[PDB]
């Protein structure tokens, strides 16, 4: 009846930072009952709100072993490939997702809004025709974690 | 009078809730 894993916290490290900086998350979870399989964690960058086609899976890791207990790991993943991001979605708000999957089933989804912005007043007001990602600051809106759990089969 | 999401905000809210879940503020 009870979910064998619950995620307790996520801390967003090294934020704000350049767009090119790796995403770095401290993730804390409790296992109330020994797992026989690995936990699969993903960081997914939403390249474009309009379409899921533009998702970038920044990394996918298998975490284990998972005996009952309180666990933490730091999940780091390289920044997205700007060559796949639509110019119009580059500057402004998007989302990054952290996801966990057990035996092929996603049981949790943590979302953060991400504001990508120039910091130079010249650029902010007169932004480049094509985005300059070397000059964009990524600000993950860490004070507002959005958390969604899903009922899965833990057997 | 409750406000409304723009198409982009609404698109991002749907990604955040995944397969039709209830999105909460934080972890507990």
């Amino acid at each position: 009846a009870m979910a064998k894993v619950q995620v307790n916290n996520v801390v967003v490290l090294d934020n704000p930072s350049p767009f090119y900086n790796p995403f770095q998350f401290e993730i804390t979870f409790e296992c109330i009952e020994d797992l026989s399989e690995d936990l699969e964690w993903k960081i997914i960058y939403v390249g474009s709100a309009e379409s899921e086609e533009y998702d970038q899976v920044l990394d996918s890791v298998l975490v284990g072993p998972v005996p009952a207990g309180r666990h933490m790991f730091v999940f780091q993943a390289d920044a997205p490939n700007p060559g796949l991001i639509p110019d119009a979605d580059a500057v402004g708000v998007t989302v990054v997702l952290i996801t966990c999957t057990y035996r092929g089933q996603e049981f949790i989804r943590v979302g953060y809004y991400v504001n990508n912005e120039y910091t130079e007043t010249e650029l902010r007001e007169n932004p480049p025709v094509k985005p300059d990602f070397s000059k964009l600051q990524r600000n993950i809106l860490a004070s507002n974690p959005r958390v969604t759990r899903f009922h899965i089969n833990w057997e | 009078a409750m406000g409304t999401l723009t198409p982009k905000e609404a698109e991002l809210a749907r990604r955040i809730r995944g397969a039709g879940g209830r999105t909460l503020n934080g972890f507990g």
